[PDB]
């Protein structure tokens, strides 16, 4: 909810975006993760992990506040003005208004 | 480049051709039965290969051809933030097949450089086919 | 390292044609070099070179000192502004910046 | 001469900017040097530096090599070639060349 009130003229096709990029940003740590736990120096048989560390089990809150810096609005101002213009091009209910049948 | 199976063989076939033709100074006229000498004491040299590859042997093609590139990674340096989107672009989706399906997010096909005329694009596009091993 | 950071300006393209007249300017003097040598007047079985002389084995310095001064940028600054404008056409992580989830 | 050979399309006016930028950038040092000095906490008369200690005395190295980092060349090469096909306009010694009296 305090990404929804937050995200203010954004499309419906840019919001979708960043819930791919927050993806994609905690996808490169958790592959980068497994890189250092294979990479270990001395990777000797003591102290070894045989559970699954899983360091990035799902996507926590700060890939979002990551993620968010590179949000953009792609539809401007002067182009929902021509649809509203264009809505105005039908007359849009205009003219006398109400009237009454007699009585 | 070009050349197929039969041409190779034409090709071989030739520079044993010219390799007897600079011998004609033993296979003569006057001898038209041939001695066993030339027979089996002649053995074929590169500038006779780069004759026949060089004076004949048009190549047989000209669609396109599949293959993985030999250009390295370091053959151009630089751009690590271009090399770091390339390889979240196309390393990860193949060799991590699993982590995409974990949380779901599906790959993207495909990229637009953009740039000033001859810097190194294609010798960069090629340097990731080559290092994913891929054609 | 002292061609790398004298060429400033050039685009890749640019820099791979000076190793390239460099080599023809060498081959040049590669030809001519062999022509007085069998050009020698009274050419005589004295004193004669049966090692081959090699005047030129490899290119020198003087070769990309010669070839440098032919140089020239193809990509002038007029243009490199326009794919800077494009870069800027896209938004560019422009508009509300860093904000932080409510704790 | 190595800031000189290294400006190499610099006009004359662009060159003459920047041993001004880096004298505002070793002034500024100068000014905040001397915020510290005066608020020493507990500025007490033991160990006091009675000389004046100098920290910059004159322009070092690094405010060249920090101010050199905001140089723009203002002559682009598209309007450089207007001034020389201007002097191809004037007909620059062309036509017959060389001729001889007789004798």
């Amino acid at each position: 909810e305090f990404l929804a009130k937050m995200t203010n003229g954004f499309s419906g096709a840019d919001l979708t975006e960043i819930c791919q990029r927050a993806c994609k940003l905690a996808i490169r740590e958790s592959i980068e993760s497994e890189i250092r736990r294979e990479r270990e120096r001395q990777t000797n048989p003591s102290a070894m992990e045989v559970e699954e560390d899983d360091p990035v089990p799902e996507i926590r809150r700060d890939h979002f506040e990551e993620a968010m810096r590179f949000a953009r609005r792609s539809v401007s101002d002067n182009d929902i003005r021509k649809y509203e213009m264009f809505a105005q091009t039908l007359q849009q209910s205009r003219g006398f208004g109400d009237f009454r049948f007699p009585s | 480049h070009g050349h197929v199976g039969a041409d190779l063989a034409a090709l071989c076939s030739e520079a044993a051709l010219q390799a007897i033709r600079k011998k004609m100074d033993l296979i003569d006229l006057e001898d038209e039965t041939i001695d066993a000498e030339v027979m089996n004491s002649l053995a074929v040299t590169m500038d006779d290969f780069r004759w026949a590859l060089s004076q004949s042997n048009p190549s047989a093609l000209r669609e396109t051809v599949v293959e993985v590139p030999q250009v390295t990674w370091e053959d151009i340096g630089g751009l690590e933030d271009v090399k770091r989107e390339l390889q979240e672009l196309v390393q990860y989706p193949v060799e991590h097949p699993d982590k995409f399906l974990k949380f779901g997010m599906t790959p993207s096909k495909g990229v637009l450089f953009y740039g000033p005329p001859g810097c190194g694009k294609t010798l960069l596009a090629k340097a990731i086919a080559n290092e994913c091993q891929a054609n």
